[PDB]
RNA sequence: UCCCCCGUGCCCAUAGCGGCGUGGAACCACCCGUUCCCAUUCCGAACACGGAAGUGAAACGCGCCAGCGCCGAUGGUACUGGGCGGGCGACCGCCUGGGAGAGUAGGUCGGUGCGGGGGA
RNA sequence: CGAUCAACGGAUAAAAGUUACCCCGGGGAUAACAGGCUGAUCUCCCCCGAGCGUCCACAGCGGCGGGGAGGUUUGGCACCUCGAUGUCGGCUCGUCGCAUCCUGGGGCUGAAGAAGGUCCCAAGGGUUGGGCUGUUCGCCCAUUAAAGCGGCACGCGAGCUG
RNA sequence: CGCCUCCUAAAAGGUAACGGAGGCGCCCAAAGGUCCCCUCAGGCGGGACGGAAAUCCGCCGGAGAGCGCAAGGGUAGAAGG
RNA sequence: CUGACUGGGGCCUGUAGAGCACUGAUAGGGCUAGGGGGCCCACCAGCCUACCAAACCCUGUCAAACUCCGAAGGGUCCCAGGUGGAGCCUGGGAGUGAGGGCGCGAGCGAUAACGUCCGCGUCCGAGCGCGGGAACAACCGAGACCGCCAGCUAAGGCCCCCAAGUCUGGGCUAAGUGGUAAAGGAUGUGGCGCCGCGAAGACAGCCAGCUGGUCGAGUGGCGCCGCGCCGAAAAUGAUCGGGGCUUAAGCCCAGCGCCGAAGCUGCGGGUCUGGG
């Protein structure tokens, strides 16, 4: 659907103190504006489970507005994997590009044969109208064999939403499963060594 | 057990000698260099192996002119 | 205005630079107490020995 | 096993291990994780072992994404021999592993098939570990 | 991507300011044949001479010549009197020639 | 001083690639010839000379489009001069001053100095 | 102009070996013995649970890999001792450790019984005589409740042997 | 064991180990001075013998070629032909 | 007056970090010359590939000798503060040219050594003078001219040995943890979450034959944080320095007071230098 989300102003406060407060700061921007805001990590974490990069959020600030937004990009902590940024897009009227879901609906043969669907392209870049925002996107992947695949090219589009990536690009594959048969054939490949680059009357 | 290495070269000194702002004299070598990394400007000559001196008295100046590389001028003083 | 420096900790096992900070001031025994003149110079040692002295806004 | 087909040096200097993860740190191809905790050399003989050790797991099924390699070839001088007489010759690869990236993932298995797996292979494995899901937070990424 | 002209035009035209002097810079189209002074030191242009602004005849070299002997006078009238002859991607061989002829002639030194 | 063109610099891709459009009065160009100067490791293709029937087709100049190229914040972060703590370590934190890179929003199909030729 | 004066700032124009027959001045600035530090190597104990065990992952076992303890092996280092710290093995005399060979007490057993396996507790005592070789070690004979493994400067030469 | 190049070298210079890697002990009478021209590798397409590659034609191609020999710096607005 | 150091300003740089545009490496997928393989052919090609895979493209990464980027810093010149056992010039006299620990940055070694080789700093060397660390050159504190039965503090401390709190307020720990160790294991304890399932009667069970019934309030998993438990075997007699300590005399947070050095102060004295 479309999540709210009450978000604060930040002025001078320092971000390692919001965040020990469990407020996550954040900032907020289009061409238009470019605001320093905090939100709650614990509530944000609610929202964007769900939400993520796929669906609007309203920006309930304590000014009174209500400013509809996009998550574009989130900045997690590398050794404790935990957000500690979001990037809130202030949306407009006018299109933007933002990624979609895709539902691969449908059990591929190669499946029943033991195979595995890869989803390379979880979701899709497309431009479209703020109020023409697709729940999601349908995809048959019920022809898919071991091992053939869909591009973004196979994807049939609702009104409105326009492609953002090359058509060429591949979107998920169904690919030959682990089996125990292969560790000993794996296992028998001998492994010469290593040969050298070299530098000067030999390179 | 032995090694195959172990050879290096005497170190050569390179570098920039006078900096921007910096009086010299007619003769002053602002920079020493393999190849051009910085090329002769105004009142600025070059020697047979990229050696920048000052051609007059006065003092450096460094431009940085882009795609144009970096030159290094001597303003009279 | 001036400022009050006066050495609280001891330079011993601090940087050479650090102990040429204090000449400059021309701070020497511990405890000691010099009033200094305010200006930006002054201030850059006063505050790279911050750790070793201790600085009040005077007159 | 997994090693570096050639390169154009024989032999490297050891470095360190200083700081979180480069990158790495998101899920990026199967549905679960598991990410390291330490900072270690992970040894060739230990990756092929971590990887046998799920697919044995699955029997048939699964696909396992190895998401780090061995291109720091390992250097130890002959047994008993003095220090000097140069660098010692080359006796296996390791990967360097910094905190918090993700060294495995697993796709197209139930998910009590992917924690079983992914823990078995962290036994296997010279530091601690922690088994993870996709979120949006990675797919944000 | 350069072209021959492009390249010969460039190459003289260095060598030229190196030296520092004044240049006698000297274009020449299919009709016309322009000339101008030039202090690179300032970017500016300080005595100029050409057919299309005297309004000169038949032959272009004869032309030529009549253009050089103008911008030369005009020249020492400035105080200009040692320059630098800018021969651009043209070959110094009739029009040009003709016209550096001719500024020698009126008394230019180079 | 304003507009267009021919020169010549500067800034050094926000100036580029691709697409489309437009300009020949003037200027430039292609163009017409190869007698003459001069020329082709062969070729008047190039360089060069003498010209002025044609055409703005190629080139070039001026516009427009963000598919690529190029520029690119704010915010956060890594790292860090200096001051401190923690672990047996690999390593990990705090204060203060400095603060990237990637990415995001967004910017861009140039700006400008001198001299001429033409126009108002 | 004559330099592989290439040991390349180039002792002479001109030069190799050997000493268990040896000597002097020096060094623990530097090796060999021991100790120390380290613990790769070694010995021992764990983690994981593929797989074996008719059946059954765990009676007994434990692929590929992982973490440790000890300080008895071979080493690395070169820190006290080179105006001396006597170096193997035996004999003698012991004393400690326990990761226990036996005896005592236990749980599990793929423990019918008897006898074994395996782990836990336990250092009080015990732990034989011979043949081979300098041997420690090891093999072998004949027995045994058992014929334990290690530390003490690989304990012990101002105690002996040699 | 002297000399040159790169790294180690902690963004000035310098910096060690029996640390990681390669080179030199020549050469060129043009491979030198100057003046004047010329611009590569590679890719796609086209062309008798002609081939992956001989020579020719076209389009794209900022330099990834070339610069006697190692490496680095440099470099077509030439130092290359 | 030029010095170390410091304030401003310009210029030089390619490390930390990061990045993949070059040189290489690299996992998977896509696309696609080459082979391999199969149906198919000798008559010259087809076609399918759950095969090995070039170039290219996408997602994700690695590099001392890779860099499209790129700090903090550092070097240098200028102006300014800086009068210091500062600096510069000529000359006389040396000694040293075995260093060592420690912190940070590297190589070497085994992400060993009271290891080794460089770099920046420091201390010991020469401060084996002083307080603390049980004891201990280089760890913390501090640079000892002499005297005092005076005062203030530093590190570290204040139950007794032993100078000063059995000091105050909040919390944890029951292991003497504190008072040496890891993977891994666990209804230890306290504390924050997060899912289920429950008076549409849950869970435990107590029954009749998984249903009900029976009672009448919770119950069953995940995960995170603090402090503890196991894993924990070595050789002369034991021990945290000892005694001894459990709402501590342990650990974490917050305070007030004291004790404590050859540091600082007070008083007196010496010597040299500078100035009257
Ligand atoms: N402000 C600074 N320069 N910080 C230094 C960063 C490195 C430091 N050792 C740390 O762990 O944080
Ligand atoms: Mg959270
Ligand atoms: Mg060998
Ligand atoms: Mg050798
Ligand atoms: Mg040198
Ligand atoms: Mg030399
Ligand atoms: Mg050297
Ligand atoms: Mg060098
Ligand atoms: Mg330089
Ligand atoms: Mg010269
Ligand atoms: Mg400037
Ligand atoms: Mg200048
Ligand atoms: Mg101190
Ligand atoms: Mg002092
Ligand atoms: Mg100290
Ligand atoms: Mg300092
Ligand atoms: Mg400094
Ligand atoms: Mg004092
Ligand atoms: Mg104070
Ligand atoms: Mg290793
Ligand atoms: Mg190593
Ligand atoms: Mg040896
Ligand atoms: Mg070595
Ligand atoms: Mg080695
Ligand atoms: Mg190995
Ligand atoms: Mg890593
Ligand atoms: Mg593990
Ligand atoms: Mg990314
Ligand atoms: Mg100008
Ligand atoms: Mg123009
Ligand atoms: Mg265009
Ligand atoms: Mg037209
Ligand atoms: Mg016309
Ligand atoms: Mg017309
Ligand atoms: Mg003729
Ligand atoms: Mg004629
Ligand atoms: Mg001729
Ligand atoms: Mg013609
Ligand atoms: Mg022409
Ligand atoms: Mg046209
Ligand atoms: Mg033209
Ligand atoms: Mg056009
Ligand atoms: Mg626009
Ligand atoms: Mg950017
Ligand atoms: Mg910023
Ligand atoms: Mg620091
Ligand atoms: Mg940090
Ligand atoms: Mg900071
Ligand atoms: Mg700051
Ligand atoms: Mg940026
Ligand atoms: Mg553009
Ligand atoms: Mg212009
Ligand atoms: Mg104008
Ligand atoms: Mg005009
Ligand atoms: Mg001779
Ligand atoms: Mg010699
Ligand atoms: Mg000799
Ligand atoms: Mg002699
Ligand atoms: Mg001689
Ligand atoms: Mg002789
Ligand atoms: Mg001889
Ligand atoms: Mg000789
Ligand atoms: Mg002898
Ligand atoms: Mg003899
Ligand atoms: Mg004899
Ligand atoms: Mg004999
Ligand atoms: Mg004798
Ligand atoms: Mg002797
Ligand atoms: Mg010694
Ligand atoms: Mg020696
Ligand atoms: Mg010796
Ligand atoms: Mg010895
Ligand atoms: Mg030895
Ligand atoms: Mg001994
Ligand atoms: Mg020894
Ligand atoms: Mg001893
Ligand atoms: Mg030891
Ligand atoms: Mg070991
Ligand atoms: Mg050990
Ligand atoms: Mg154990
Ligand atoms: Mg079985
Ligand atoms: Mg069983
Ligand atoms: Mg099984
Ligand atoms: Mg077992
Ligand atoms: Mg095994
Ligand atoms: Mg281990
Ligand atoms: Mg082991
Ligand atoms: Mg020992
Ligand atoms: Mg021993
Ligand atoms: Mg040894
Ligand atoms: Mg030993
Ligand atoms: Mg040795
Ligand atoms: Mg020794
Ligand atoms: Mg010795
Ligand atoms: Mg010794
Ligand atoms: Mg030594
Ligand atoms: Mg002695
Ligand atoms: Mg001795
Ligand atoms: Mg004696
Ligand atoms: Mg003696
Ligand atoms: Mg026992
Ligand atoms: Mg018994
Ligand atoms: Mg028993
Ligand atoms: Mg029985
Ligand atoms: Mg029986
Ligand atoms: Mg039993
Ligand atoms: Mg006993
Ligand atoms: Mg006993
Ligand atoms: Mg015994
Ligand atoms: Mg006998
Ligand atoms: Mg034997
Ligand atoms: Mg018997
Ligand atoms: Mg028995
Ligand atoms: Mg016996
Ligand atoms: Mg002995
Ligand atoms: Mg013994
Ligand atoms: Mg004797
Ligand atoms: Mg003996
Ligand atoms: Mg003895
Ligand atoms: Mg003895
Ligand atoms: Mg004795
Ligand atoms: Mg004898
Ligand atoms: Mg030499
Ligand atoms: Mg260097
Ligand atoms: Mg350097
Ligand atoms: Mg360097
Ligand atoms: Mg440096
Ligand atoms: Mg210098
Ligand atoms: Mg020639
Ligand atoms: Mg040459
Ligand atoms: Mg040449
Ligand atoms: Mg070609
Ligand atoms: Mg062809
Ligand atoms: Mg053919
Ligand atoms: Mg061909
Ligand atoms: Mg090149
Ligand atoms: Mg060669
Ligand atoms: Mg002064
Ligand atoms: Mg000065
Ligand atoms: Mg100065
Ligand atoms: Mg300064
Ligand atoms: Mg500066
Ligand atoms: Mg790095
Ligand atoms: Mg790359
Ligand atoms: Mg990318
Ligand atoms: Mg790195
Ligand atoms: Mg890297
Ligand atoms: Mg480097
Ligand atoms: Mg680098
Ligand atoms: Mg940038
Ligand atoms: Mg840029
Ligand atoms: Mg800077
Ligand atoms: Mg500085
Ligand atoms: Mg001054
Ligand atoms: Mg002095
Ligand atoms: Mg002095
Ligand atoms: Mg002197
Ligand atoms: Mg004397
Ligand atoms: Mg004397
Ligand atoms: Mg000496
Ligand atoms: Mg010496
Ligand atoms: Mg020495
Ligand atoms: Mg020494
Ligand atoms: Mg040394
Ligand atoms: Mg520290
Ligand atoms: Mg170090
Ligand atoms: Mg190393
Ligand atoms: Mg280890
Ligand atoms: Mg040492
Ligand atoms: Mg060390
Ligand atoms: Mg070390
Ligand atoms: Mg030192
Ligand atoms: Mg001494
Ligand atoms: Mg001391
Ligand atoms: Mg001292
Ligand atoms: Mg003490
Ligand atoms: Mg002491
Ligand atoms: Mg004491
Ligand atoms: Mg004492
Ligand atoms: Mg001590
Ligand atoms: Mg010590
Ligand atoms: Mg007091
Ligand atoms: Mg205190
Ligand atoms: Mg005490
Ligand atoms: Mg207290
Ligand atoms: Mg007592
Ligand atoms: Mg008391
Ligand atoms: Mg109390
Ligand atoms: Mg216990
Ligand atoms: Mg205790
Ligand atoms: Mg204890
Ligand atoms: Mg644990
Ligand atoms: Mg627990
Ligand atoms: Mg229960
Ligand atoms: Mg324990
Ligand atoms: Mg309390
Ligand atoms: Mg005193
Ligand atoms: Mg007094
Ligand atoms: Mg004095």
């Amino acid at each position: 659907m479309e999540y709210r989300l009450k978000a604060y102003y930040r002025e001078g406060e320092k971000p390692s103190a919001l965040r020990r407060a469990g407020k996550l700061p954040g900032v907020m921007y289009n061409r238009h504006l470019n605001r320093k805001v905090y939100v709650d990590l614990v509530e944000f974490d609610k929202v964007f489970r769900q939400a993520s990069i796929h669906h609007v959020i309203v920006l309930e600030l304590p000014d009174g507005q209500s400013l509809p937004t996009l998550v574009r990009q989130v900045n997690l902590d590398k050794r404790r994997r935990r957000p500690e940024h979001v990037d809130f897009f202030v949306l407009s009227d006018e299109p933007v590009e933002m990624y979609v879901p895709l539902r691969f609906v449908g059990t591929p043969a190669g499946v029943r044969a033991g195979g595995v669907l890869q989803e390379i392209h979880r979701d899709i870049l497309v431009k479209v109208s703020p109020r023409n925002i697709p729940e999601f996107i349908e995809v048959d992947v019920s022809g898919l064999e071991i091992g053939d695949s869909l591009h973004a090219s196979d994807l049939k589009l609702p009104p409105g939403v326009e492609l953002a990536v090359s058509p060429e690009e591949t979107i998920a594959a169904v690919v030959p499963p682990e089996d125990v048969e292969k560790l000993a054939e794996e296992a028998a490949a001998e492994v010469a060594e290593p040969e050298v680059i070299k530098k000067g009357k030999e390179e | 057990g032995s090694t195959r290495n172990g050879r290096d070269s005497q170190a050569k000194r390179l570098g920039v000698k006078r900096y921007e702002g910096q009086v010299v004299r007619a003769g002053n070598i602002l920079v020493r260099q393999r190849g051009t990394r910085f090329k002769p400007g105004k009142n600025v000559g070059m020697g047979r192996d990229f050696t920048l001196f000052a051609l007059v008295d006065g003092v450096v100046e460094f431009q940085d002119r882009g795609r144009l590389g970096r030159y290094v001028h001597v303003r009279p003083l | 205005p001036r400022l009050k420096v006066k050495l609280v900790k001891s330079p011993i096992g601090y940087p050479k630079d650090q102990k040429a900070a204090l000449k400059a001031l021309g701070l020497r025994r511990l405890q000691q107490e010099r009033v200094l003149e305010d200006t930006p110079a002054i201030r850059g040692n006063v505050e790279k020995v911050a750790h070793l002295v201790r600085v009040e806004v005077v007159e | 096993m997994l090693m570096p087909r050639r390169m154009k040096y024989r032999k490297q200097q050891r470095g360190r291990l200083k700081g979180a993860t480069k990158g790495g740190d998101y899920v990026a191809f199967g549905d679960y994780g598991l990410v390291a905790l330490e900072p270690a050399w992970i040894t060739a003989q230990q990756i092929e072992a971590a990887r046998v050790a799920m697919v044995r797991h699955f029997r048939r099924g699964g696909k396992i994404f190895i998401r780090i390699f061995p291109d720091k070839p390992y250097t130890k001088k002959p047994l008993e021999v003095r220090m000097g007489k140069g660098k010692g010759n080359v006796e296996g690869y390791v990967a360097v592993v910094k905190p918090g990236r993700v060294m495995f993932e697993v796709a197209g298995v139930t998910e009590e098939q992917a924690m079983e797996a992914l823990r078995i292979a962290g036994h296997k494995l010279p530091i601690k570990t922690k088994i993870v899901r996709r979120d949006a937070y990675d797919e944000a990424q | 991507r350069l072209t021959a002209y492009e390249r010969r035009k460039f190459r003289v035209r260095n060598r030229i300011k190196r030296t520092g002097r004044l240049r006698l810079s000297v274009f020449r189209s299919l009709k016309h044949i322009y000339a101008q002074i030039i202090d690179d030191e300032k970017g500016v242009t300080l005595v100029s001479a050409s057919s299309l602004a005297l309004k000169l005849k038949g032959n272009k070299t004869e032309v030529a010549r009549q253009v050089g002997r103008a911008l030369a006078e005009k020249a020492l009238a400035l105080g200009i009197k040692q320059v630098a002859f800018d021969r651009g991607p043209y070959k110094y061989h009739g029009r040009v020639k003709a016209l550096a002829e001719g500024a020698r002639e009126g008394g230019l030194e180079f």
